[PDB]
């Protein structure tokens, strides 16, 4: 949440036509999707957080 | 109001809505949340509609 | 089969009980499916479908969700079923959000 | 009398409520103008009986 | 026939689909009782009592708890 931030930042506040803001917005977001675990290969441990976000509250019981 | 977020422009605090998703019986309410932020105007060519679903599943998550 | 010993048929099939063990199950069938027979809405089997998806895409799965558009496909295609909207009704009414059950495809 | 006192409110009372409660009830399918529900309820004694009357098929 | 013999396949073909949805959905359902619940389908039924039915068929073996 802050290296993708600041990349943005530089690569929306430099922009001369509107298209770099989009491109980089667009970047922000293709990283944001990748370094956590909603893509299609990181989906497995999304699946294996189940099991810690059971535990959790079995736990408080 | 309670908090300190009062400060703020009338813009951002009128942007932000709350979003129902759809609900199956007896599904927890933690599933169903999720803000939407709509943006309206020529930003939201700036800002997609595409980009805002990844984003609240982001949210959810 | 005629309608009312269909629905005892049903009662044969839920509990494990007889059709002459037990009839007050199918008189009970018989007074809820009989006082409103036909379909008493219309079908909305597009919108409950833009409702499934919506189902698949809050625990966050994206490769059912593409399976759920053919599921819904061949539904349509076919037409042996006379209602389809009641038997996704059906399943809609019969579903608690299982926090992704899973998926398989069996060849 | 309390028959031509004291039934006589009772029975604007039944049908007064009734209608508040109608009332109250057509003007919650109504809608940020929500505001004079809540402002005539404030706190409230019986002007809140049942949150939804339904029959089944 | 061979049309006749070509439905008796697409009617195998729709309830392998409908048991698709079944598991993904995750209802009480399995391939039995859905086959009696698509014949009564087939001659059009309010499936608002049909819910309510199966809610109380499967809560009257819970009263042999």
């Amino acid at each position: 949440l802050e290296c993708s931030w600041d990349e943005l930042w530089n690569k929306v506040q430099q922009a001369q036509d509107l298209d770099h803001i989009i491109a980089a917005h667009e970047v922000f977001l293709d990283t944001i999707i990748s370094r956590c675990l909603l893509d299609s290969d990181s989906r497995a441990l999304l699946n294996q957080l189940r099991a810690v976000f059971d535990q959790i509250i079995e736990l408080q019981n | 109001r309670a908090t300190n977020a009062q400060f703020d422009s009338p813009e951002i605090l009128r942007r932000l809505d709350v979003r129902l998703l759809e609900v199956s019986p007896g599904d927890t309410g933690w599933d169903v949340f999720s803000l939407d932020y709509h943006v309206d105007g020529p930003i939201a060519t700036v800002f997609t509609r595409e980009c805002m679903s990844h984003y609240l599943r982001v949210f959810n998550f | 089969k005629s309608p009312n010993v269909l629905l005892q048929n049903l009662c044969c099939r839920i509990l494990g009980r007889s059709e002459a063990d037990v009839a007050q199950q199918f008189q009970y069938a018989v007074r809820v499916i009989g006082s409103n027979f036909a379909p008493t809405v219309e079908r909305d089997e597009f919108l409950v479908a833009e409702k499934i998806k919506k189902e698949l895409i809050r625990q966050r799965r994206e490769a059912d969700a593409a399976l759920f558009s053919e599921l819904h496909r061949k539904l349509h295609s076919q037409g042996v079923l006379k209602n389809k909207w009641s038997i996704l009704y059906l399943l809609l009414s019969l579903s608690e959000d299982p926090r992704r059950q899973p998926s398989k495809v069996s060849s | 009398l309390v028959s031509g006192f004291e039934a006589t409110i009772n029975k604007f009372d039944k049908n007064f409520s009734a209608h508040l409660l109608d009332l109250l009830a057509r003007l919650s399918i109504y809608s940020g103008m929500a505001s004079v529900i809540s402002r005539l309820d404030f706190n409230g004694f019986y002007t809140e009986r049942l949150e939804r009357l339904s029959a089944e098929r | 026939a061979a049309a006749a013999a070509a439905n008796l396949n697409a009617v195998r073909e729709t309830m392998d689909v409908l048991l698709e949805i079944s598991r993904i959905l995750n209802t009480g359902l399995d391939m039995e009782t859905l086959s009696i619940c698509v014949r009564l389908c087939e001659q059009g039924i309010n499936p608002e009592a049909l819910s309510s039915v199966i809610k109380e068929l499967r809560k009257a073996t819970e009263a042999l708890k």
